[PDB]
């Protein structure tokens, strides 16, 4: 007549949960953890814009690609993102020294503000707008890198060099140069004049010296010349000091280092979407209160934590009968 | 389970106690009716919640990976990279998959438990002034009313108050 | 024993079971003999056979080393690559060998389980119906048959028609 | 009165597992979860021959050191084994530049086509024939690398080398080629007669200029010159430019990469044992069915995850009485 | 607690007990007192004792840091290296973290179930011959002097002794 | 009626520890696993004392920059103590070359014997006594590196330099040398004479020549020049050769390596405290039975492992009341 039982809840869940013995209990209760989903966009991150560089490298863009131009004038940037072969680089080929150091060294940088340490109109004695290229094209017309200055024997003449920049500055200043490596001694002739020519460039810690490698090599983009690029990092009250015969491609603009912070270089093939995140991904954006992700490893702002799993549930009710 | 109450001598859940986790069911002269146990059903939330908040925590300082570039002269070290931080990534994903393994286990064993640690409290709190029909179910040799309930679903319920019932 | 029940209240095992892990011995009025609980020595099986192959899994995605030369000009490399190769080798040979550790005192403590859980939904059915011997059986305050156990063992003995 | 019970199994097994409270549970079943056993031997990988180097570095059989002719045209093969430390590396001592990539390059490719890219017979106004030396033992004569040729001055005079290469082919090929430097100027005129001398080479993205360093050294296998060998991935449709007028070591076979896959550079010191595996380590092949092994971490093919315990026991069963 | 005994159904524990981990409080005509159960205290500091020697041992194979330079050309493997000896110790860390926040919860219901254990032990052993209050404790139906109590203690308590003086209580 | 009672252990202990569903358990007997304590000292290790560097870089010392003079002479050494920023490096600035990859063969060495291979006394046709410069004071007056020789012409000229140097006895032999970079044309012909120069080193290994380069420079140290040191492992009966006509700076003293075991280049900005310890971390020495320390990860020693914690705490005993 008078009875009371103990007993447990139980419902209509279909959440299945696994354990070390177990795959697949059904469970009353059940929080999944992770993220599986993002936005398919690359977007502003907390308000700032990404860098992005669309077809355009990074030495593209530093060196001033004329395809690249775009990036003439650019703000401060939350991250950068390059394509993962990028189509346009160097428009006439050869090489960039210490290239991925560099570009290491941007990941830590949000802005730039463009110097013009040497002028192109402060040349009197060598030619400064002859040094132009099919290889590189700007609106129909052989032209150059932008930032740098190819310059050219005038009058039959390639006096000796010597400039300097003194970075007054109170940050540092990255800085542009080159050598042309000619096709053979005849081309030299042609451009420089003098048969045997250097390029020296000196720093509180730079000590370099430069000799150009005449060769004949394989056309890249129609030329069988070659051109290689230098930088270096310019100190506060530090200067720099170019000296040289010929060959030299000779800075205009430099880049003065305004703002440092997180950033990153990603990898990615998206375009802007539009749009703001707090977490990006080369995927697209995530917008989660999970703990854990598994969309993509590389990501910048505040993410979940990557994971590789498919399924992350955990257990919080009782086993459903 | 592990403990035997549930899924064991108490063979199935109460599908109609959406009050809370581990309930009574009462059926006696002034109506029947389910009741689901405030104490022991709260004290079972604050531990399932703080597992999932220290396993949360726990993964906060795991592996960040940093992209990075090497040239194709640098072959080896690019590959010293890549290794070392799949490395980490399959260190992490292990960590988290086996923690998630191991607590939902536990934590399916810690219901059971509080589940047979309640009918054993109850239980002897009755000694032989109640049957024992086996199937988590306890039938009284006396009269028992609602106020007779809460007396039993509190922690207090008078042992020679009902002892010379036989 | 966490549970009490293996190598405790019931002081040793049968040499003499060899149906399964857990199980009856019976001494009724034909004979005697012994009898194994086959609904729940597989699902004990089904269990252990489960944590076997998921501890094999989870350790599928372990590091593989990879072999790697430095000239005697990249020392420190060459002493790097071998400190994290070593180090992802420690990190797993760890995993791998807290896992059986755990793993193994979590299996001798399930066993533990259903022995005690066997005494239990047999206890819940006879009551008053026998006594608790004290050892891990049960004396009969009636007398019981060929046929009684099969019912005990199926776990639908029928308490009421046993009284008296 | 009657009676029933409950216990459970029991036997003979000596097994013994470990928990975290207590080691040598001895148990009534148990899995033994961990390979320690290998067969001695190096094995064909799913009947496939590795290629053994012997007493030969991948250098030695790669520029055809004479003592290496056993490796003159080779199979394709599964992995590669070469010792701790072989006898035969460079008879001619000196150098290879960029050495360890190369061998990095070697453990993703499974086969070469050797092609004779420029041949020996084809040097008309330049001896091709008597570069030689004692250090290179061919049946106890003055040798050579085979796939290489030191080419040395004609009637007094080294007349200036220009000779290029086209990969026409589908396939990336490997080019090697060597400077030597000798040990005084008078060698220098009376090897090559040119006092100032240099090789150039360039590719797409190759453009290099090579200068001898004439200077003095200590005798290693008889010899105070030295060669430094070079490299290069020549891929399709490019071609390769050499120009030089001395101590040029010039090409005349390369390799076609015919075959990549996955493949290892394996350091052994064991001989071929004509069995066939599934798994290979350096100290003998595994024939298991064990999740882990403790032979040694460097292995390939289907293996078993290696680790360093000693000993690894599953409990399955209970505990023993 | 996990096995519903320490801070369960025997809902506190003993100030006066300086003798052991577990034990008994008996109450008889000679009077009062406490006393340790020696030999289930014993296989528990084993256990313990184990169990920390175990988790140290398990440790002793674990990432040593190693100093190495690099200069302003090296970056990027200056970075790499660090980002791999963090990486390695955050693992252990999490390791030495995660492995005794993991058995302290363990060896916590470990001596929930040692107590659990002990109670059953003397439970089964006294059958009939004494009441189940139901805290603990054992209201005996027969006489228990100083001597009956270090049986029961001992784990030799005779039942046989005491079937018939106690069956007539009852 | 007659009772017993089943109970367990309380006791007045404040101690806590933490499992995964309750934190700050206070429990009847804890065990503290985490030494988070140090002496703030350096001392000795297994009573060996270290070589403390005070305010010189190893190059400083290796090199034997003028006002670190303080060990000339060094007793065998446990570990080698250097500052983050040692305010005395290269007194004339310049560079050292694989100067990292030296101070990681210093960590596995523990005694030198300093020897003079090439005495400063013997060089009759050059001056070896005016190589000095006031960024290198001694005593307030114009000095240079100790243990390298700036050889300047002699009679208005430098006449070629072959020197040889056998290293004749059982151990490996650190030998160090140098080259100058001027500022200019006038200065390589005021010091030097010669206008054009080189320097050629040989052993059986090495094969370098090196080229002085001219570039204008910031002062550092009041000096535009530039010094850049070179190093190699003379193993033992091999010989290094030197040759030169300018620009040379040539060995003095080389070091014998007398020693080799485990040692450390160990940062700290500690002093040397008189005491003794069986394990040094860079904060200071600890004293424990400790399994586990939260000091420092970079430690040397008998030490205990390293965790990140602030707390670490085993529950032995049982929940307190
Ligand atoms: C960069 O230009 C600045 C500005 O004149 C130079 O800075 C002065 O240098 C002198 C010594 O050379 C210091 O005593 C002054 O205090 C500096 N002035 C300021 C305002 O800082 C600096 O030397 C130049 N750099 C080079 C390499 O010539
Ligand atoms: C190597 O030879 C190949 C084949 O002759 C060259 O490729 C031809 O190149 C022209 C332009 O240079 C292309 O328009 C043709 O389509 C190519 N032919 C084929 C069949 O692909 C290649 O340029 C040569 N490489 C060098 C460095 O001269
Ligand atoms: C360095 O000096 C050692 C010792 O004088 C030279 O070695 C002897 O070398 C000759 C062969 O040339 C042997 O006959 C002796 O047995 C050697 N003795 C020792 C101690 O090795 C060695 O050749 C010299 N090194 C150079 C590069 O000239
Ligand atoms: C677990 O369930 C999923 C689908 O719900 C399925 O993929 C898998 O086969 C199941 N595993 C088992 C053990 O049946
Ligand atoms: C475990 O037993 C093995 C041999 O069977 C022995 O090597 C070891 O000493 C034993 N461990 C202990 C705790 O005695
Ligand atoms: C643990 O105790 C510490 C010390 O008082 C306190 O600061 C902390 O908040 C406590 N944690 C919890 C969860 O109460």
């Amino acid at each position: 007549g008078d009875q009371i039982c103990i007993g447990y809840h139980a419902n209509n869940s279909t959440e299945q949960v696994d354990t070390i013995m177990e795959k697949n209990v059904t469970v009353t209760h059940a929080q999944d953890i992770l993220e599986k989903t993002h936005n398919g966009k690359l977007c502003d991150l907390d308000g700032v814009k990404p860098l992005i560089l669309r077809d355009c490298s990074v030495a593209g863009w530093l060196l001033g690609n004329p395809i690249c131009d775009e990036f003439i004038n650019v703000p401060e940037w939350s991250y950068i993102v390059e394509k993962a072969s990028p189509a346009n680089d160097l428009c006439y080929p050869g090489d960039f020294n210490d290239y991925e150091e560099l570009k290491h060294l941007l990941s830590r940088i949000n802005h730039f503000e463009k110097i013009q340490i040497i002028p192109k109109s402060s040349w009197s004695n060598h030619e400064a707008s002859s040094g132009v290229s099919s290889a590189c094209p700007y609106q129909g017309r052989p032209s150059f890198f932008r930032n740098v200055v190819w310059l050219i024997k005038k009058n039959s003449a390639y006096p000796t060099i010597k400039r300097s920049y003194n970075n007054t500055s109170q940050e540092d200043l990255l800085v542009l140069w080159g050598i042309h490596h000619p096709n053979d001694a005849a081309e030299q002739t042609k451009l420089y004049q003098n048969p045997t020519t250097y390029i020296s460039v000196g720093t509180s810690t730079l000590n370099q010296r430069l000799v150009p490698r005449i060769a004949t090599r394989s056309k890249v983009n129609g030329q069988s010349g070659r051109m290689e690029f230098f930088w270096t990092i310019l100190k506060p009250n530090d200067a720099i000091n170019f000296e040289s015969n010929g060959n030299f491609i000779a800075p205009e603009y430099a880049y003065k280092i305004v703002k440092k912070g997180d950033s990153a270089i990603m990898k990615s093939e998206l375009e802007y979407g539009n749009c703001n995140t707090k977490c990006q991904t080369p995927m697209g954006a995530i917008n989660s209160s999970m703990p854990f992700h598994n969309i993509h490893p590389l990501t910048i702002g505040e993410c979940p934590k990557y994971v590789k799993s498919s399924r992350l549930v955990l257990a919080t009710g009782l086993r459903n009968s | 389970g592990l403990f035997g109450a549930i899924a064991g001598f108490i063979e199935g859940g109460w599908q109609g106690m959406v009050d809370g986790w581990y309930g009574y069911h009462h059926s006696n002269e002034q109506g029947s009716g389910y009741a689901a146990d405030k104490e022991s059903t709260q004290k079972a939330i604050d531990g399932v919640t703080n597992k999932v908040n220290s396993i949360i925590d726990k993964m906060n300082t795991q592996f960040e990976a940093v992209g990075r570039e090497f040239n194709n002269l640098e072959r080896r070290i690019e590959n010293l990279n890549k290794k070392m931080e799949d490395g980490f990534l399959d260190v992490w994903t292990y960590n988290a998959e086996l923690l998630v393994l191991m607590e939902n286990e536990r934590t399916l064993d810690f219901h059971d438990s509080n589940v047979k640690n309640l009918y054993d409290r109850v239980r002897l709190q009755l000694r032989d002034n109640a049957k024992e029909l086996g199937n988590g179910c306890f039938e009284f040799y006396h009269k028992c009313d609602n106020e007779c309930m809460e007396s039993v679903r509190n922690g207090t319920y008078d042992y020679p108050q009902y002892s010379e019932e036989a």
